[PDB]
DNA sequence: AATTCCCCCCCTTCGGTGCTTTGCACCGAAGGGGGGG
């Protein structure tokens, strides 16, 4: 029934009226389902008949519920939402079973008719008016208005969550030794005490809820393991995701590729080693969601690997506050990382992957730091404490990186682990000039009208060469000049440039880039054994740097 | 109460609450539980569209958690600040005092009720561990701590309690920026503490800085006998940039030995023209640049740089290439902790000197800063910071 | 050619912003997908 809880005062945005949308022609089965539903609801006072005094209207339809033989009646409140006042949602995240503790007794409850058991503000009911049609336009239609929270309204979820919290507060105040994970209307009540006392307390909770209108039907009340909770199968000592079925097709469209990447990201939290880089690359540049895309022999290998991985049943474990959180990170190549958070060896609380590509140019250390931050900020949410990392990076490499980088870098308490692919810096630029090495005065120019440029590398011993470039801006010509200086040189080399752009790219030791020129720079830099890069102001009378300026111009 | 109002045509704070550590949550639902019994805060629902981040900080050797609300955004749109808008207008003699002390008048703001039509903006949400329950929303009934309008309202209650104290001791200058009392005396340190407890006793009954050690750090050129081609090349670049900040620097006598396509590790034969130009340019760098004046109509900008081995460097300025103050913070392992301590020291120096927190430009990635900056913060106020990515050009500040 | 609403996540695209280097690198919002109620 309708709860005696107080009604949250809602109002429209200033200067806005109510919706006046018209009803679409509905199908016969949906019309019959709506008429059947809007009769039981009307008898219980959840909706009320109206007439000419109400000029508002909003389309209504009915989708099929997750369980068959039941219809969910929704209202297309898309013009009312544009005029409703703003809300601050109180749901800040999603509970995870890895953060649960090992409770001796567990019960999962589901409130029946969750939204239709919370009253709606009396001054806001006139706007939520709708019109059930008559079948074959026999009658002109029956108009109703909502006395409870509508489904499809912007403010309904927050209002219901706050009402449920207020309802549950006295019970949790009386019983502080019982854990209750609430998510909308799904309740996970876990506690100590034997099965008899736990069932007695569950009955007390159900009576308390029934005193507040909310009813918990016996069909949605689970008392024995496994418990289907929030997409997971909670067990007494482990947990698992509900079975994931990947699409199996011989012709892949654009839309069905992202219906496979999405189900792999979800599966990549208890399943270790899931990669979606090659599959996701297939979505770059596509236009239509029905465009057939052929697999590129690299997405097929990833698909086979992920299909093999999903074939073995894996399980998680529950949190233990009297134990230490450990997180291991491993490299996968091409900027992909796989991490697992555990407390005991070979018993993972959680798994995950990080493959985001931030910035045009990067290296392994920066991506490892980003993965560390992501894991830290996720573990803070789930367990409320940072874990101890076991990174695949040497202490000396991290030291040489953070004591020489021009940015503040820190990662928490961490221990080096030696598991093949290691994070390292491929090349380093010497801070001092190298004696007995040819000094390379490079420059590059490009007219900003016809997109023609030239590069020059005139050096100490007398060597010089000017190379023309087509369709290059003022920066690509400089990068080409550096590339050509690096190419025609021995092992030890000193390169002096006149702009900050190339230095800023090169100084932060990139090992992979989104531009082919910087990539060629990187593969050349690793080949050399000693490189010294220096800056010089361009048009300040500096000979050599000015001699090459004439050469490139 | 006072009719607090926002700027013409401004909505209000709508910031998302960041996740908190389990220690900062167990010690935040306890503070807020007791704060609600006394009526300081009250529960609200989702019908209030506004929000503000909240977190707890354990102050210096206090062994107690203190709730801190990041009112940075609400300060920007409040703009009431009219009741004695000056807020104890900045005494120019505060920076010249031998020693000043910072005292936190915290529980004094929790006695004057906040205007009813304003408590909706001072709303915050307390997160839950593993999202067990939806966040608990609260709003302030009394004047909050950290909001710029709290000192501006409590002004005609602190100038009265301090009246029988600062009248007996005219040689003490007391400043209150946001929530802290900057009492700047001039006596001996031993007598300074005695003069502090008397003020503390005065505060109770009626309900360690040293600004004498601050100076600007100028750019210094190296002094070496052997001069290689690279060395002049670095100096020319440094002098070329130094010209725009130190007008009158000439490089004609120095941008002449770099003429040609010679080597870069050979020793240059320094001439008399360069030698005279070197000494002349050094003397201009000796005296700090004059002609710069603080304009209270424009906001200050800070710029921290990392120099390694724990050394940092900042340049507080209002317009580019016109520095009002430069300094070097030494080390006090951790990198974010040092930067966090650097921001507090610069902010404390800026408040003492100009009374305004500068707009910082941190040399750190955003995701690294927001993850850890609340762990080492220990000050009531929070400055507005912007993140930058600029490699060191020519090492032009150290 | 079906039409709804909130929350978290990932992946790609496009426009705005800042510095100057009138291109180029970053960032955030919006589209798609997954999961939950
Ligand atoms: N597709 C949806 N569109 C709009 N609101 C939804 C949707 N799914 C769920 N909700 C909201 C409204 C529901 O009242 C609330 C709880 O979901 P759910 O438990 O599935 O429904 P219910 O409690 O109304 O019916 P039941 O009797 O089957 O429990 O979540
Ligand atoms: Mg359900
Ligand atoms: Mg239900």
């Amino acid at each position: 029934p309708i709860s005696p809880i107080e009604t949250v005062p809602v109002k429209l945005k200033p200067g806005m009226d109510g919706p006046k949308v018209k009803q679409w022609p509905l199908t016969e089965e949906k019309i019959k389902a709506l008429v059947e539903i809007c009769t039981e609801m009307e008898k219980e006072g959840k909706i009320s008949k109206i007439g000419p005094e109400n000029p508002y209207n909003t389309p209504v339809f009915a989708i099929k519920k997750k369980d068959s033989t039941k219809w969910r009646k929704l209202v297309d409140f898309r013009e009312l939402n544009k005029r409703t006042q703003d809300f601050w949602e109180v749901q800040l995240g999603i509970p995870h079973p890895a953060g649960l503790k090992k409770k001796k007794s567990v019960t999962v409850l589901d409130v029946g008719d969750a939204y239709f058991s919370v009253p709606l503000d009396e001054d806001f009911r006139k706007y939520t008016a709708f019109t059930i049609p008559s079948i074959n336009n026999e009658t002109p239609g029956i108009r109703y208005q909502y006395n409870v929270l509508p489904q499809g309204w912007k403010g309904s979820p927050a209002i219901f969550q706050s009402s449920m919290t207020k309802i549950l507060e006295p019970f949790k105040k009386q019983n502080p030794d019982i854990v209750i994970y609430q998510y909308m209307d799904d309740l996970y009540v876990g506690s100590d005490l034997e099965i008899g006392q736990h069932r007695t307390k569950i009955e007390e909770l159900r009576q308390h809820l029934l005193r507040w209108g909310l009813t918990t039907p016996d069909k949605k009340h689970q008392k024995e393991p496994p418990f289907l909770w929030m997409g997971y199968e909670l067990h007494p000592d482990k947990w698992t995701v509900q079975p994931i079925v990947l699409p199996e097709k011989d012709s892949w469209t654009v839309n069905d590729i992202q219906k496979l990447v999405g189900k792999l990201n979800w599966a990549s939290q208890i399943y270790p080693g899931i990669k979606v880089r090659q599959l996701s690359k297939l979505l770059r540049g596509t236009k239509a969601l029905t465009e057939v895309i052929p697999l590129t022999e690299e997405a097929e290998l990833e698909l086979a690997e992920n299909r093999e991985i999903l074939k073995e049943p894996v399980h998680g474990v529950y949190y233990d506050p009297s134990k230490d959180l450990i997180a291991e990170i491993q490299k996968q190549g091409q900027g992909q990382w796989t991490y697992q958070i555990y407390q005991e060896p070979f018993k993972n609380l959680k798994t995950g992957k990080y493959a985001r590509m931030r910035g045009a140019h990067t290296n392994d250390v920066k991506q490892l730091t980003e993965a560390v931050q992501k894991i830290t900020t996720e573990s803070i949410v789930i367990w409320g404490k940072t874990p101890k990392f076991k990174l695949p990076i040497q202490k000396e490499t991290w030291e040489t990186w953070w004591t020489e980088y021009w940015q503040a870098t820190w990662i928490p308490e961490w221990e080096f682990v030696n598991t093949p692919p290691l994070v390292k810096l491929w090349y380093q630029l010497e801070k001092e000039p190298i004696v007995g090495a040819e000094t390379f005065y490079v420059d590059g120019a490009a007219n900003r009208e016809t997109k023609l440029g030239k590069a020059g590398y005139v050096t100490n011993k007398g060597r010089q060469k000017v190379v023309p470039l087509t369709n290059t801006t003022n920066q690509k010509t400089e990068l080409q000049a550096i590339y050509l200086a690096l190419q025609d040189s021995g092992l030890e080399v000193n390169i002096v440039t006149n702009s900050q752009y190339a230095l800023g790219i090169i100084q932060a030791q990139p090992d992979k880039s989104e531009s082919e020129l910087v990539n060629q720079i990187i593969e050349q830099l690793i080949k050399k054994e000693k490189v010294y890069l220096a800056w010089v102001p361009a048009h300040k009378g500096i000979g050599g740097n000015e001699q090459v300026d004439k050469l490139v111009s | 109460t006072v009719p607090v109002k926002l700027k013409p045509g401004m909505d209000g704070p709508k910031v998302k609450q960041w996740p908190l550590t389990e220690e900062k949550i167990k010690a935040l639902v306890e503070i807020c539980t007791e704060m609600e019994k006394e009526g300081k805060i009250s529960k609200i629902g989702p019908e209030n569209p506004y929000n503000t981040p909240v977190f707890a900080i354990k102050k210096k050797d206090s062994t107690k958690w203190r709730k801190l609300v990041d009112f940075r955004e609400l300060n920007k749109r409040t703009q009431d600040f009219w009741e004695v808008q000056l807020g104890i207008p900045h005494p120019a003699g505060l920076k010249k005092k031998k020693s000043v002390t910072v005292l936190d008048v915290g529980d004094a703001y929790f006695s004057v009720p906040l205007d009813e039509d304003f408590r909706k903006y001072t709303a915050f949400t307390i997160p839950s561990i593993n999202n067990e329950t939806p966040g608990i929303r609260y709003q302030y009934n009394v004047l909050p701590q950290g909001w710029k309008g709290s000192p501006a309202i409590f002004q005609s209650s602190m100038t009265k309690i301090l009246e029988p104290f600062k009248k007996q001791n005219p040689d003490i200058v007391i400043y209150q920026y946001m929530d802290d009392l900057y009492v700047g005396s001039d006596l001996e340190i031993g007598q300074h503490r005695t003069k502090i407890e008397e003020l503390r006793q005065h505060l109770l009954r009626w309900g360690e800085l040293h600004p004498d050690k601050w100076t600007v750090q100028p750019i210094v050129l190296p002094e070496k006998d052997s001069w290689t081609v690279n060395d002049i090349q670095k100096l020319v670049g440094k002098l070329n940039w130094a010209s725009q900040i130190y007008p009158g620097i000439k490089v004609r006598q120095l941008c002449k030995l770099l003429r040609g396509t010679k080597a870069l590790t050979e020793v240059i034969p320094l001439t008399e023209e360069a030698e005279l130009e070197l000494a002349e340019n050094r003397e201009i760098l000796k005296e700090p640049v004059h002609g710069v004046y603080y304009d209270p109509s424009k906001d200050l900008i800070a710029e921290i740089q990392k120099q390694g081995q724990g050394q940092w460097t900042y340049q507080i300025y209002q317009e580019p290439f016109k520095n009002l103050k430069t300094g070097k913070y030494a080390r006090m392992t951790n990198d974010v902790k040092q930067l966090t301590e650097a921001v507090q020291k610069i902010t404390t120096e800026s408040i003492v000197i100009w009374g305004k927190t500068p707009k910082f430009k941190l040399p750190i990635q955003k995701e690294t800063w927001e993850t850890w900056w609340t762990e080492y913060w220990q000050a009531t106020w929070i400055p507005e910071w912007e993140f930058v990515n600029t490699p060191p050009l020519v090492k032009l500040w150290y």
